[PDB]
């Protein structure tokens, strides 16, 4: 299941 | 083959490692001890190094220590977080004061995941698919991780995930029978928690988010349906018991009703996890081979562990028995290949 982003801005 | 150690206090604690591990960073934590994130020069990777606070403080805590070094030891799967390295500055028994775990390091657990993306259904079944391939293995070896939920759960770019912090703060993953504490507990209190989590990932919501253990009770019990006579003959306590009769009856609810466009064969394999008897309840293996991860399953890379002796529970010993022990297990720790 590919491509994931570990960390952004929010919260 | 001692290493060359060399010592450094930071956040007034100080951190004797050897030199392999360099540019060492705290990042926290609680009650077993201090981590720092590290960069280990032999491999190559960012890692967790993990200084144990008071490991031979009392008896409690010098079996403590020696059970999670056992545990740690032993666990070498692909979706389990394994033990890259251990290490004390003693140089004998005699000066033995202080242990060092060395493991991986998480970038994101689940939740950061789902934090900064929406999640596909293959995404949901590829991570849930992990997870109950971890649990089968963990599973093997007669151990039960009991504290299954999104933050326990590192997950990297690629999406492969691995099972971290056993047992042994949220509540809500927790099986019914452990949180108001029925019984004497199997390895499927483990499942609930795997279907906590999937039914969260399909929906955006908490599933069960109690505000204390009776109202997550009743959220739970909506869902699932009061117990009948066959379940409520197991429960050990007679208050629980008497508890559990004086609820109106409530009858199980309709799945699909509830998780409304969900994928079909999602939904059906959460009424096998969220079964209130434990007895019923689908194990890892069984769960494995379910429709839901026909993209996925491979019953010749689905390994067991070998087996894990755990009569050292049952041993009544002194403090320095403990923690010899303990150096023992520091002493013949052989670390992972290339």
């Amino acid at each position: 299941a590919a491509d994931l982003r570990i960390s952004c801005n929010s919260k | 083959e001692r290493p060359t150690f060399y010592r450094q206090e930071l956040n007034k604690t100080i951190w004797e490692v050897p030199e392999r591990y360099q540019n060492l960073a705290p990042v926290g934590s609680g009650a077993y001890g201090s981590v720092c994130a590290a960069f280990d020069t032999k491999t190559g990777h960012r890692v967790a190094v993990k200084k144990l606070s008071r490991p031979f403080q009392s008896i409690i805590h010098a079996k403590r220590t020696y059970r999670e070094l056992r545990l740690l030891k032993h666990m070498k799967h692909e979706n389990v977080i394994g033990l890259l390295d251990v290490f004390t500055p003693a140089r004998s028994l005699e000066e033995f004061n202080d242990v060092y775990l060395v493991t991986h390091l998480m970038g994101a657990d689940l939740n950061n995941i789902v934090k900064c993306q929406k999640l596909t259904d293959d995404h949901v079944q590829f991570l849930i698919y992990q997870i109950l391939r971890g649990l089968k293995y963990i599973h093997s070896a007669d151990i039960i991780h009991r504290d299954l939920k999104p933050s326990n759960l590192a997950v990297n770019e690629d999406c492969e995930l691995k099972i971290l912090d056993f047992g042994l703060a949220t509540r809500w993953y927790r099986a019914p029978e452990i949180m108001l504490n029925w019984m004497h507990y199997n390895q499927t209190v483990d499942i609930w928690s795997v279907g906590c989590i999937m039914a969260e990932l399909l929906t955006g919501r908490t599933l069960f988010p109690g505000t204390d253990h009776i109202d997550q009770l009743k959220l739970i019990l909506r869902l699932v349906g009061t117990p009948g006579a066959e379940l409520l003959k197991k429960i050990s306590s007679e208050s629980a018991r008497n508890y559990i009769q004086s609820l109106a009856q409530m009858p199980k609810m309709n799945f699909a009703n509830v998780f409304i466009g969900a994928n079909p064969l999602a939904v059906d394999l959460l009424e096998k996890m969220l079964v209130l008897d434990s007895d019923k309840r689908i194990t890892a293996a069984q769960a494995l081979a379910h429709a839901y991860f026909a993209q996925y399953h491979d019953p010749d890379d689905e390994p067991v562990a070998d087996p894990y002796d755990q009569s050292f529970e049952s041993r009544d010993l002194l403090i320095d028995e403990w923690k010899s022990l303990t150096y023992d297990e520091v002493i013949s720790f052989v670390p992972p290949p290339l």
